[PDB]
This record gives C-alpha cells, sequence and structure tokens, in this order.
C-alpha cells in the first residue's frame, strides 16, 4: 500500500498534512513488504527441500 | 509551556498526547507479535534440544 495515496491521494496539501505525523507511513510500508517477503520464504522452505 | 496560556496550551498538549500515545501503541502491539516469533521459535530449540 502506498500509504500517501490510500490516505491522501493526488493532493499535495494533504501530503504536507500528513508529514506532521511522521513515521507512520514508513512504518506502515515496511511492515506489508516483511510480510510480503515472508510468503517467499514460505513457499521456499515447503517446496524447495 | 514556555509559550502559551493554559487553556490554548491544552489543545496542542492534546495533540502531543493523542500522536505519541499512538505511537506507543503501535509499538507495544509490534513487540507483541514479535513476541510470539521469537516464542514459537524458543519451543522449536526447545525441541530440538
Amino acid at each position: 500500500v502506498d500509504c500517501t495515496m490510500y490516505i491522501c491521494g493526488d493532493s499535495t496539501e494533504c501530503s504536507n498534512l500528513l508529514l506532521q505525523y511522521g513515521s507512520f507511513c514508513t512504518q506502515l510500508n515496511r511492515a506489508l513488504t516483511g510480510i510480503a517477503v515472508e510468503q517467499d520464504k514460505n513457499t521456499q522452505e515447503v517446496f524447495a527441500q | 509551556l514556555s509559550r502559551l496560556d493554559k487553556v490554548e496550551a491544552e489543545v496542542q498538549i492534546d495533540r502531543l498526547i493523542t500522536g505519541r500515545l499512538q505511537s506507543l501503541q503501535t509499538y507495544v502491539t509490534q513487540q507483541l507479535i514479535r513476541a510470539a516469533e521469537i516464542r514459537a521459535s524458543a519451543n522449536l530449540a526447545a525441541i530440538k534440544m
């Protein structure tokens, strides 16, 4: 998820307001990327034996 | 606290409280899920032992 496109969409005005909450969009994208890499790990360790 | 009188300050402080408390909740939730992952790995290591 692009946390900024989700929360604000195209708006620059919303994007500037959003930046004042700081790291939260980075935390969200980092969590979803970790979940995504775990799915390749899961398939690797089940099938690539 | 150096700069605004009490009733104007209280609104600004309530904004800081809200966002900081949400940052703490995010931390403690992610730590509870990491704790479950390490707990599972510790149970596996106890079995391996």
